[PDB]
C-alpha cells in the first residue's frame, strides 16, 4: 500500500534537548524517518522554526500537504487541513511562522500533523508522515516553561553597545548598568562568544594625562569584570583613548556627558 | 500500578463450565454409590458391555466427581484449561485416579469442553488436572464492538476512577478518558479490531497511584486476626478490661489486653465497646 | 479526618444476595439430611442421572450450605465478590471443599450472581472464597440524578455536620454545601456524570476535625470491658463497696475494686449506683 | 521465547480417543466383576470357546480396564501413540499385565486406533505402554487452508498477541501479522501447503518477550502454598494476628506468622482481610 511513517503509542517519545535561555529544542523522532525539532531562540520576536529532518535527504522539491489528522482511536471526527507546503530539494522541511504554533496546537488538541508528499526515494509514490502525540503534553508544558525564560534580546540587539558615566564618579549610569547587565547575561549564556572590544574615552574637562588615566582605569574596571564573566583574558581587549576623539559637541553639558562613554562590541563563533 | 493490575476490560468475561463424569484406577479407594453405578453401567453399555437388569457391579476402583473448569476470556477450540475434580460420593481418595471423558456444560446447557486426564491430588477427595479440558467451543465477545473500551476497577473508588482517566487523557490527549462512576473508566478506541489491541496494549501498561480508600477495621471473628488499614484514627478514651486500665493503634490495646490474662481475641470485644462510643473514625467490618 | 473516611455518598448502596447450594469434596465429612440428599438428587438429574424413587445416595462428601454475598456499588457484569459458605446442615467441617454452581438473590427475588470456587476455611463449618461470586447483572442508581450530592455521616453529630459543610465551602465556595440534619450535608454538584465522579473525587478528600460527640460510658456486660468515652465527668461522692471506703476517672473506682478481693466486673455495678445519685456526667449504655 | 514455545496453530489440534478392554497376565490379581467375564465370555467366543450360559469362568489374571489415548495432529496410519490404562473394576494390580486388543474410539463414534502391548505400573492400579495404539485413520485438517494461519497463545494477553505480531512484522515486513484479540495473531501465510510448512518452520523459531501479565495472588487452599507473582502490592497496614502486632511481601507476612505459634497456612486468612480491607493491589486467586 502506501507508506506511512508515525511512531506507535509503544514508541512515540519528545525529548527537550535544548534548555537554555538562548535556545529551546522540542524532539520528536519519527521512527524509520528521522526526527521532527521545534526550535524558539532568545529574540524581540515570537519566533519557531519547525524542522522535519529526514536520515534520507529531499530528493527532490516537492508540494507538501499538510494535515490535521485524527489519530485511529478517535472514531466520528473529520481531518482538517491545515496548508500547503514546499518541500525542496537536499533540505531539510521547514514549517514556520502561525503554521509551526499551530502543529504545536493541533498536537495539544491530541491530533496528528500529517506531511503527505510524493517522495522521490519511493518511485514517486506518496507517503505520510506523522508526528505523534502520544507522551506530548508534558514535554509541551516544558517548552512553554523554556519559552517564557527566553532572552527577549538576541546577539543583534546587544553586539554593539554604548554606556554613559556619572559626572563625578568612576560609576556608570543606571541605565548603563543595566545594559551591561544585559550584556553579562547574554555573555553569561552564550558561549560562542570570542571578542569584547572596550574602547573607554572621556569629556574634555580634565586634562590630557587626568583623560587618558580616567579612560585606563575605567577599561581596566570593565575587563576585570568581563574576566568575572568567565572569558580568558586572551580574548577581552581593553584600550582608553582619554578626550581624544569626540562624538559630540564637547562644552555643551550634554554632549560632554555623551563623550564620557565607553564602547563595548561583542563578537562571537556560530 | 499498571491499569491491567487494577482493572479489567469490560466485555471480556470468563466463562464457568460443570460436568459430571467418573474417576477411575483408584487404589481400591472407590465407591458403591447407587448413581456411581448407575452411571458406570450406562457407560458399559456405551461400550457394548450391557449387564442384566439389577446386576452388582461391585466396583472398587471407580468414583463419581463434578468436574469444574473456568473459561478463559477469547479462549479458541483446541486450547486446554485447568479442571477440578472433587468428589460428591463416598470415595476415600482420588489420589492416583484417572478422569474419564466427562462433558462441560455452560450456563445455557451447552457442551463447551471435555475433560480427561490425570488428577494430582496434594484432602485426598479433590485434585486438578493441569490440560484436563479442551475446548471445543467459542463464546461471542462484544470487546470489538462500540467506539469505547472500559476498564472495571478491581478496587471501586472515586478518585482512583478519576487518577486512571486523567493517566490516559496525560498520555494520550485531552478529552480521551472519562469515569463514569466509581468503578468504570471508558476510553475511546479505534473501530479496527487490530488496531484495538494495539491500542489497548500500549493503554494498559500505564503507570498511576491507586487512591488509598476508606479507612476501614476488618476483624477475622473466626481467625481472631485484626487488620487496620491506613487513616483509622482510634479516639481517645480510658478503656477498662479485667482489672486494669489503659487510656488511648492497635498496640496500646494489645498491651492492655497482655496486661490481664484474657486473650488475644479479646480485643473484638474492646473495639466494638469503642465504636459503640463513637471512638472510631472508620469502619468496623467484621468477616 | 477525610470526608470518605467519615462518611457515605446517599444513593450508593451495598446489596445482598443469598443462596443455596451444596459442598462437594470433604474427606467423608459432609451429612445426610434429608434436604441435602433431596438437592443432590436434583443437581444429578440436571445432568442425566437419575436415581430410582426411594434411593438412598449414602454420600459423604458433599454438605448443604447457605451461599452470601455483598454486591459492592457500581458492581457491573464480569466482576468478582467475596461470598461467606456456612454450613445448614450437620456436616462435622467445610475444610477442602468445593462450591458447586450456586445462585444468589437479591431481596426482590432476581439472580445478580453465581457463586463457586474453594472455601478456605480456619469454626470449620464456615469458610471464605475471594472471587467466589461472578456478577451476572446490574443494580441501577441514583448517584447522577439531581442538581445535589448527599453525604451521610457514619456517626451522626450536628457538629461534624456543620463542619463538613464548611470545610466544602471554604474549598470550593459560599452557598455551596449545606447541612440539613445531624446526618445528612448536601453538595451541590455538575449535572454530567464525568464531572460530577471529577467533582466528588476532589470533595470526598476534604480533610475536617469531627465533632467530639456526646459523653457516653459504654459497658459490656458480658466481656466486663468499661470504655469511658471523653468529657465524661463522675461527681464526687463516698462509694462504701464490701468493707472499705472510696473517695472520688475509673482508676480511683478500680482501686476500690482492688481493695476487697470482689471482681473486675464488680466495678459495672457500682456505675449504676452512680447513675441513680446522679453523679455521672453522661450516658452509661449498656451493651 | 520463541513463539512454538508460547503459542500452538489454529486448527493443528489433539483428539482423545477411549476404549474398553482386559487385561491378562495378572499374578492372580485381577476381577471377579460381572461385566468382566461378560466380556471375557465374549472374548472367548470371538475365538470359537463358547461356555454354556450361567457358566463362571472364575478367572484370576484377567481385569476389565478403560484404555485411553491422545491422538497428536498429523497422526498417520502406521504410528503409535502412548495409551494409559485403568482399572475400573476391583483388581488390586495391574502390575505385570498385558493389554488385549482395544478399539479407541473418537468423539464420533468411529475407531481410529488398536491398543495393546505390556503395561509398565509404578498406584498399581493405573499403567502405561509407550507405543500401545496404532494409528489406523486419518483426521482431516484446515491447516492448509486459508489465506493465513493463526497463532493461539497458551497465556492469553493483549500484550503478548502485539508484541508476537511486532515479531513476524519486524521479521518479515510490514502488514503480515495482526492481533485480532488478546489470544490470537493472525500470519498471512502461502497457498501452497509445502511453501506454508516451511514459511511456519521460519516463523515459529521467531523470539519476542511475552507481557508480565495482570499481578495475581495464586493460593491452593488445601496445600498451602501461596505463589506471589510479580507487580502484587500490599499496602501498608497494621495487622494483628494472634497476640503480636506487625506493620507492613509475604516475608513480613510470614515473621508475623511465625511470632506466635499458629500455623504457616494461617496466612491465608491474613490475605483475605487484606483484601476485605483493600490493602491488595492485585487479584487473589484460590485454587
Amino acid at each position: 500500500m502506501g507508506k506511512r511513517y508515525v511512531a506507535t503509542p509503544q514508541q512515540s517519545q519528545w525529548e527537550m534537548v535544548v534548555n537554555t535561555p538562548l535556545e529551546c529544542q522540542l524532539v520528536h523522532p519519527i521512527p524509520s524517518f528521522g526526527d521532527a525539532v521545534f526550535s524558539s531562540r532568545a529574540n524581540k520576536k515570537i519566533n519557531l522554526d519547525f524542522e522535519l529532518k529526514m536520515r534520507r535527504p529531499m530528493g527532490e522539491t516537492r508540494n507538501v500537504s499538510l494535515i490535521s489528522m485524527p489519530p485511529p482511536w478517535r472514531p466520528g471526527e473529520h481531518a482538517d487541513r491545515i496548508t500547503n507546503l514546499k518541500f525542496f530539494k537536499q533540505f531539510d522541511g521547514y514549517v514556520g511562522g502561525q503554521t509551526a504554533w499551530g502543529i504545536l496546537s493541533e498536537l495539544e488538541k491530541g491530533r496528528y500533523p500529517t506531511f503527505s508528499y510524493q517522495d522521490w526515494q519511493s518511485r514517486d509514490q506518496r507517503i505520510e508522515v506523522a508526528l505523534s502525540s502520544v507522551l506530548f503534553q508534558n514535554k509541551y508544558n516544558a517548552f512553554s516553561d523554556c519559552i517564557s525564560n527566553l532572552l527577549k534580546y538576541s546577539f543583534e540587539d546587544i553586539a554593539f553597545t554604548i554606556l554613559h558615566y556619572e559626572r563625578q564618579g568612576d560609576q556608570l549610569t543606571k541605565a548603563s548598568k543595566k545594559r551591561l547587565s544585559q550584556i553579562a547575561d547574554y555573555i553569561r549564556h552564550n558561549q560562542d562568544i570570542d571578542l569584547v572590544l572596550v574602547a573607554t574615552y572621556t569629556d574634555s574637562t580634565d586634562g590630557k594625562s587626568a583623560s587618558q588615566s580616567l579612560s585606563e582605569r575605567r577599561a581596566e574596571s570593565l575587563r576585570d569584570y568581563f574576566q568575572s564573566l568567565g572569558l580568558p583574558e586572551d580574548r577581552i581587549q581593553v584600550q582608553g583613548y582619554g578626550k581624544r576623539r569626540p562624538i559630540a559637541d564637547n562644552g555643551s553639558p550634554i554632549g560632554k556627558d555623551k563623550n564620557r562613554r565607553v564602547v563595548i562590541s561583542l563578537g562571537r563563533t556560530q | 500500578a499498571r491499569i491491567k493490575d487494577v482493572a479489567q476490560v469490560a466485555g471480556v468475561r470468563s466463562n464457568q463450565l460443570v460436568g459430571y463424569g467418573l474417576v477411575s484406577g483408584l487404589p481400591g479407594t472407590g465407591e458403591a454409590n447407587p448413581f456411581t453405578e448407575q452411571s458406570f453401567a450406562a457407560m458399559l453399555q456405551n461400550f457394548g458391555i450391557q449387564m442384566p437388569p439389577g446386576t452388582k457391579p461391585k466396583i472398587k476402583n471407580v468414583a463419581a466427581v463434578m468436574v469444574t473448569a473456568e473459561l478463559p476470556p477469547f479462549s479458541k477450540p483446541g486450547q486446554q484449561v485447568d479442571v477440578t475434580v472433587s468428589s460428591i460420593g463416598s470415595a476415600k481418595s482420588l489420589r492416583g485416579g484417572t478422569l474419564l471423558q466427562t462433558f462441560l456444560k455452560g450456563l445455557d446447557g451447552q457442551v463447551y469442553a471435555v475433560a480427561q486426564g490425570n488428577l494430582v491430588v496434594s484432602n485426598p477427595t479433590v485434585g486438578l488436572i493441569s490440560s484436563g479440558a479442551t475446548v471445543e467451543r467459542e463464546i461471542p465477545n462484544p470487546f470489538g464492538r462500540g467506539d469505547y473500551i472500559t476498564f472495571n476497577l478491581l478496587e471501586s473508588d472515586f478518585t482512583t476512577a478519576q487518577r486512571m482517566a486523567d493517566a490516559v487523557n496525560n498520555f494520550l490527549g485531552p478529552q480521551m478518558a472519562s469515569a463514569v462512576d466509581a468503578t468504570s473508566v471508558r476510553v475511546r478506541a479505534p473501530r479496527d479490531v487490530s488496531q484495538r489491541v494495539a491500542f489497548l496494549s500500549a493503554i494498559e501498561n500505564l503507570e498511576f497511584d491507586p487512591a488509598d480508600g476508606a479507612a476501614k477495621i476488618i476483624v477475622n471473628s473466626r481467625t481472631g486476626t485484626i487488620v487496620v488499614g491506613k487513616h483509622v484514627r482510634l479516639k481517645p478514651a480510658a478503656v477498662t478490661h479485667g482489672g486494669m486500665t489503659v487510656a488511648i493503634t492497635l498496640d496500646d490495646l494489645v498491651r492492655a489486653v497482655n496486661q490481664v490474662g484474657a486473650a488475644p481475641s479479646d480485643l473484638m470485644a474492646i473495639l466494638q465497646a469503642l465504636k459503640q462510643a463513637g471512638a472510631i473514625e472508620g469502619q468496623l467490618i467484621i468477616i
